[PDB]
């Protein structure tokens, strides 16, 4: 029943955000990146992209918005990397799944013909130990702590995101000169509206019409604006919005935090020396592990303490 | 928390205005002298007098059900012991309350 | 029960009257009145299907 | 900045207190963003910290457990115990060995 899932981002369109960094400088981006949550524990990290995922324009694929005509790649040509390569797992909607390492940002990056496209923001990462024993890399053998990952699949659970009517995304590939006037072209299928200041004030609604306008001069002063009543958007803030009350609905967000089992490393047996009324513990931790002492009387006196070089305690 | 924040409304050659929705910790201020830019070029044709409002919230995220933390308050405990009684062989293992 | 609304018809929320696949924005104009409802995922996954 | 910056009174309560100290900030020149600067999760920084639970620090070694709160085995105290015996059970000398 995964048709049922995939059903309600049918409804929205991928679309275009700035990103701070691209492959240059500061662009606009088809990848740009909305939120990066890391709380899961071994390193699963779930981003929010301006992308859709799991829809065509089929399986493994990355939707996005090329300048308006919506486009697609494969899934194995989008990378993304924290420190080192992270690594996608899924995709659903606007959101995505990767096991990523620890690190201080985030870069998505795919590969078209000759154009390279890129997002870095400045978006802390981090990985999660589980147990008292801090590693960085989940280890091969252990036992099996209780934890909280996010849930590989899309299943709905409640929690929600919040679409919107597009505003009017403006574009100036519409507009051009005669030779003499000024020219709109709207796409076909399409309506554009044209605001401009040529004469007195002056404002259309044009369908469908290679439509001139006379006492327009140069194409500088009139702006053509585009329309889609369908298709929602995300509530974005890099996005403009529509004109009175905005809302459409609201979307279920996959992969959401659930409750797991995690595989945890188990610290070499300390080695233990007993003498009259005390105890003394040889200890030669792998990596940086906890030690918790107590005592069993009215007065702990409890003791914490990471240790992570070998050490001798009395 | 989770800061929601709503798309930027902008007019050009206006003026807006600052309408509340007593969402939690509801920001909202209302930018003057601003020329913004779409991906298909620039949004107004003003140079100035265009107006640009930021509206945030702030709202809880959205794996509050499973990572949550409960503040309780607690006073005058209740004991309670799980027994097993041998009187003249004849045992039982019963949840005294004690 | 719960009753959605897309005028003052009280129609059943498993049982609405348009689909997405026949209708692009209609079904869009329906969500966005009845998000306030609490048999608004019964309304959607009923609302997407025919 | 610390921990209940975000207080819901339940899980599904849909009406929570905040106080995460947002302040709205002027866009820049030729961009259409919303740009923010609050203090950070407060429950984060209480995770951060974190003095260790109560079932590594509890006094006279007790074992504390979580979905009834309580807490196991502290050996402290001592009960008192009343026996109302009916005269039934009390055999005679000379039907036990001597």
């Amino acid at each position: 029943s995964t048709e049922e899932l995939f059903n309600e981002y049918k409804l929205t369109r991928p679309y275009m955000a700035r990103c701070i960094r691209c492959a240059v400088g500061s662009c606009h981006s088809p990848i740009a990146i909305e939120a990066v949550k890391s709380d899961g524990h071994d390193g699963y990290v779930r981003l929010q992209t301006s992308s859709q995922y799991g829809l065509d324009s089929k399986g493994r694929t990355m939707r996005y918005d090329m300048h308006g005509t919506i486009k697609e790649i494969p899934l194995h040509q989008v990378s993304l990397y924290t420190s080192r390569p992270c690594h996608i797992v899924d995709g659903h909607g606007y959101f995505l799944l990767a096991r990523c390492p620890a690190g201080d940002s985030i870069t998505m990056e795919f590969k078209k013909d000759s154009v390279r496209h890129s997002c870095s923001v400045p978006y802390e990462v981090k990985f999660n130990p589980v147990g008292r024993e801090l590693y960085t890399h989940p280890p091969e053998h252990g036992v099996e702590q209780a934890c909280q990952v996010y849930a590989h699949d899309a299943q709905n659970r409640g929690a929600y995101v919040e679409m919107h009517l597009p505003g009017s995304e403006v574009d100036s590939s519409l507009v051009s000169l005669s030779g003499s006037s000024v020219t709109v072209t709207p796409p076909d299928g399409t309506s554009a509206l044209v605001e401009c200041e040529c004469g007195g004030t002056k404002i259309s609604e044009t369908i469908n019409k290679t439509k001139q306008f006379s006492q327009c001069t140069k194409k500088e002063q009139c702006r053509a604006y585009r329309l889609q009543n369908d298709k929602w958007v995300y509530n974005s803030d890099k996005l403009p919005k529509a004109a009175g009350a905005t809302l459409k609905g609201k979307l279920h967000v996959p992969f959401l935090l659930a409750d797991g089992k995690c595989t945890v490393p188990l610290a070499p047996e300390p080695m233990i020396t007993f003498g009259f009324r005390s105890v003394s513990l040889k200890l030669h931790p792998k990596n940086p592990t906890y030690l918790i002492t107590r005592q069993l009387a009215d007065e702990p006196h409890y003791t914490h303490e990471l240790i992570s070089e070998p050490a001798v305690r009395n | 928390y989770k800061t929601g924040m709503d798309s930027p409304a902008i007019k050009c050659c206006g003026s807006q205005e600052c309408t509340p929705t007593y969402r939690p910790d509801e920001q909202c201020k209302v930018f003057t002298g601003v020329y913004p830019f779409m991906w298909g070029g620039a949004y107004c044709f003003c140079d100035t007098e265009n107006t640009q409002v930021s509206k945030a919230y702030v709202m809880k995220s959205d794996d509050c059900l499973a990572d949550h933390a409960e503040a309780y308050k607690a006073h005058t405990a209740s004991v309670q012991a799980f027994l097993n009684i041998t009187v003249g062989e004849h045992s039982i293992v019963t949840t005294v309350y004690v | 029960t719960t009753m959605c609304l897309l005028a003052n018809v009280t129609f059943p929320c498993a049982q609405p009257p348009i689909c997405y696949d026949r209708k692009p924005a209609e079904t869009l104009a329906m969500l966005s009145v009845n998000v306030d409802n609490p048999g608004y995922d019964e309304l959607l996954e009923a609302a997407v299907k025919c | 900045g610390a921990f209940g910056d975000i207080q819901s009174r339940t899980v599904s309560s849909s009406d929570l207190y905040a106080n995460t100290n947002l302040v709205l900030q002027r866009p820049k020149a030729g961009a259409i963003h919303v740009p923010y600067t609050q203090a950070p999760s407060g429950f984060e920084q209480w995770k951060k910290d974190k003095a260790p639970s109560l079932k590594f620090t509890a006094p006279f070694g007790c074992e504390i457990y979580t979905n009834p709160i309580r807490a196991e085995n502290c050996a402290v105290g001592s009960i008192p115990l009343a026996f109302d015996i009916p005269d039934a059970l009390f055999t005679r000398v000379s039907e036990t060995p001597t």
